[PDB]
């Protein structure tokens, strides 16, 4: 059950990074909120009814979802 | 209290419920309602702790979540309860539901931003402060994400399971609780939550006061499903660490039991229910 690897790339514009830490995930150096189900899918806060496979894909989908928008610190 | 189909709804029972819900949101209270889920659903975890969602109580949860939604719209104007929202049915951006007199239509496709209806943002009626996002202005786009809410038989394949839940009691369950939530299986309640997009897709969803609405559905069919299996009930039934068990109470209000909200007659109607 360990941790997915990290990654950093720019999608869409955007610096994507995650890192285990029990994973984090950063939009422009902003924390988002990410969780893992059980299954090893993975949602974020502004997904979050929305399983995708890795933390990478749940970063992607928030970049997508935010269309430009900086996001909070939650 | 009789919670109705939102298509059934007369011009003035629209009114007085958008009237209801604008001064909530005048008052500051319907923000904390949008806080309340936000925080349970960033905490509710598949190997811990779990209240509002992936868990049994997911249904109980939502139940009193929405009736101290309901009266506090009902201290506003005593007439108003919360519609239901049958997605299997009013399933396209054509539904009455999403006309200018009651909740709008789906947003613009440069930025999501809802642009009609009571609760667009140039009304000055409704600010998105509760966000992760940092937008502040509500947005929607009905069938952007995912194609298509789900349809009266997918429904039924999920009624027609017997077991209320199983262990694990999380989003890998198999059972009614999690193909209804929608994490297995042909998903209900997840679906339609992606479908209409913009907040109700994130964790502060309480933001679109449609979440309202599709959570009243969810609610009834829970109670079609009591229907169709009178001889299931609320399990677990004592001793799950991190899930609530029948006989617990529920956060955040402490005092209330999955046992307490079984039966929603106790606390209202459905216009019409089916007889096992
Ligand atoms: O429950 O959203
Ligand atoms: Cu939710
Ligand atoms: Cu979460
Ligand atoms: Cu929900
Ligand atoms: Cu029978």
């Amino acid at each position: 059950p360990a941790a997915p690897e990290s990654f950093d790339e720019v999608y869409k514009g955007r610096r994507i990074q995650g890192r285990p830490a029990g994973y984090e995930v950063f939009v422009d150096g902003v924390q988002l909120h990410v969780m893992r189900n059980a299954d090893g899918s993975w949602i974020s806060v502004v997904s979050h009814y929305d399983p995708v496979p890795t933390p990478r894909a749940a970063a992607r989908a928030a970049v997508d979802e935010l269309q430009g928008a900086p996001l909070l610190p939650f | 209290t009789v919670r109705k189909n939102q298509a059934t709804l007369t011009a003035d029972e629209k009114r007085r419920f958008v009237a209801a819900v604008l001064e909530l949101k005048r008052s500051g209270r319907y923000d904390e309602f949008v806080r309340t889920h936000n925080e349970f659903i960033m905490s509710d975890t598949d190997s811990g702790e779990r209240t509002g969602h992936r868990s049994p109580s997911f249904l109980p949860w939502h139940r009193r979540f929405l009736l101290d939604f309901e009266q506090a719209l009902q201290s506003v104007d005593s007439s108003v309860t919360l519609p239901y929202w049958d997605w299997s049915a009013d399933r396209t951006v054509r539904a009455s539901l999403w006309a200018p007199d009651f909740l709008g239509g789906t947003g613009r496709s440069t930025d999501g931003r809802v642009m009609d209806g009571p609760f667009a943002a140039s009304t000055g009626n409704w600010p998105i402060n509760v966000r992760v996002d940092s937008r502040t202005y509500l947005r929607r786009s009905l069938g952007g994400s995912v194609a298509e809410l789900p349809t009266r038989a997918e429904v039924e394949s999920v009624l027609a399971i017997s077991a209320y839940d199983l262990p694990p009691y999380n989003s890998a369950s198999e059972g009614f609780r999690n193909h209804l939530e929608g994490w297995r299986g042909v998903n209900l309640h997840n679906r339609v939550h992606v479908w209409v997009g913009g907040q109700m897709a994130t964790g502060v969803s309480p933001n679109d006061p449609v979440f309202w609405l599709h959570h009243a559905y969810v609610d009834k069919l829970w109670a079609e499903w009591q229907r169709r299996h009178p001889d299931s009930a609320y399990v677990p039934t004592g001793g799950t660490p991190d899930v609530v068990d029948l006989n617990e109470t529920m956060k955040p209000w402490n005092t209330v039991r999955p046992a307490d909200l079984l039966d929603h007659t106790a606390y209202y109607t459905f216009d019409a229910l089916e007889h096992h």
